[PDB]
């Protein structure tokens, strides 16, 4: 099926930096688009950030403007997320999270496809 | 931007019963909506995509209606596994934001 | 025995633009042509030299399968002999073209509300094409009157154009997704049949 197995979350210290990963097996990587969305512990989702089939339109949302980055590599079947300096409300499941249309959210067919098992990163030392 | 907001924020219901679970918008957004449900401790899923066609894999029981601003999701038969919550997902343009959820426990 | 994949070319997420159309040299198959009709009903499947009743029941040689995309009211240009802006510029069959050309819509794929800029079209030119050629590279036109020195804008214009592709068009202008088989046909060692 679709295998997405993700990597990165430790516990860190707020005003650190880290960079996040998650792998991809059981589709084809370049054809589907990418995001990240996370969950806190005490509330719902939020939508983090989001990429295209080749980087080609990303954009974040306006919480974690600035502080992230995104970044495609489609020859190892890999996605990066990069944190920089973190707060204490950041600490959250994030869930690397396989698109379905090519590109990004205004195409009609677009649904959050396939969800991974979420990795924690807890940062309030 | 845009903002999502769900009515009821908490549901009590038995075996068998009928659901309706309302969301709206600031503005009109144009049918690129999605639902998703999420039991504690896993993985969220997809059901329904652009508020009337459903995804492969789940039952058809599960139904979504409306356009514009405002969106339902109905369910006719309720089961014991759908008790979790369910939350909404715009899709207009960049940036996506979700509902606050609403959750569906035993009565 | 083994069914050689039409599905990696219909049923695909990315399809490219017109001026780079792909090409899958397709061969050594025992290809049933039943897959067609279960995909989608479609705006215009026409066939050139085979009736679609028959096409099943014969066996081809050199089979190839090409995809693009291009507007609503100028799908009628991927056809023998037609002429236009992407008829001379960025695909043209021979006129002893016999294969099938197959194109249905697909507004809910490849339309966002933004502009949906990624497929492009040829718009300028020094001549027209030969049959099955493409052009890829990217060097500024020139208007004719004087050089620009590889400069945008004034005495010259940049040669690819974009598409907008919004939900709000209509059924002329949103997306329709084209695939034209080309089949060689009646030639010596006929390797595809049914």
């Amino acid at each position: 099926e679709v295998q997405l197995v993700e990597s990165g979350g430790g516990l860190v210290q707020p005003g650190r930096s880290l960079r996040l990963s998650c792998a991809a097996s059981g589709f084809k990587f370049d054809d589907y688009a990418m995001h990240w969305v996370r969950q806190a512990p005490g509330k719902g989702l939020e939508w983090v950030s989001g990429t295209s089939w080749n980087s080609g339109t990303t954009g974040y949302a306006d919480s974690v403007r600035g502080r992230f980055t995104i970044s495609r590599d489609n020859a190892k079947k890999s996605l990066y997320l990069q944190m920089n300096s973190l707060g204490v409300e950041d600490t959250a499941f994030y869930y690397c999270v396989k698109d379905s249309n090519y590109d990004s959210s205004g195409y009609l067919i677009n649904n959050f496809d396939y969800w991974g098992q979420g990795i924690l990163v807890t940062v309030s030392s | 931007d845009i903002q999502l907001t769900q009515s009821p924020s908490f549901l009590s219901a038995s075996v068998g019963d009928r659901v309706t679970i309302t969301c709206r918008a600031s503005q009109g957004i144009d049918k690129y909506l999605a639902w998703y449900q999420q039991k504690p401790g896993q993985a969220p899923k997809v059901l329904i995509y652009a508020a009337s066609t459903l995804h492969s894999g789940v039952p058809s029981r599960f139904s979504g209606s409306g356009s514009g601003t405002d969106f339902t999701l109905t369910i006719s038969s309720l089961q014991p596994e759908d008790f979790a919550t369910y939350y909404c997902q715009q899709l207009y343009t960049f940036p996506v934001t979700f509902g606050p959820g609403t959750k569906v426990d035993v009565r | 025995t083994n069914l050689c994949p039409f599905d990696e070319v219909f049923n695909a997420t990315r399809f490219a633009s017109v001026y780079a159309w792909n090409r899958k040299r397709i061969s050594n198959c025992v290809a049933d042509y039943s897959v067609l009709y279960n995909f989608a009903p479609f705006f215009a499947f026409k066939c050139y030299g085979v009736s679609p009743t028959k096409l099943n029941d014969l066996c081809f040689t050199n089979v190839y399968a090409d995809s693009f995309v291009i507007r609503g009211n100028e799908v009628s240009q991927i056809a023998p002999g037609q002429t236009g802006n992407i008829a001379d510029y960025n695909y043209k069959l021979p006129d002893d073209f016999t294969g099938c050309v197959i194109a249905w819509n697909s507004n809910k794929l490849d339309s966002k509300v933004g502009g949906n800029y990624n497929y492009r079209y040829r718009l300028f030119r020094k001549s027209n094409l030969k049959p099955f050629e493409r052009d890829i590279s990217t060097e500024i036109y020139q208007a004719g009157n004087k050089p620009c020195n590889g400069v945008a804008g004034v005495n010259c214009y940049f040669p690819l154009q974009s598409y907008g592709f919004r939900p709000t068009y209509g059924v002329g202008h949103q997306p329709y997704r084209v695939v034209v088989l080309s089949f060689e046909l009646l030639h010596a060692p006929a390797t595809v049949c049914g």
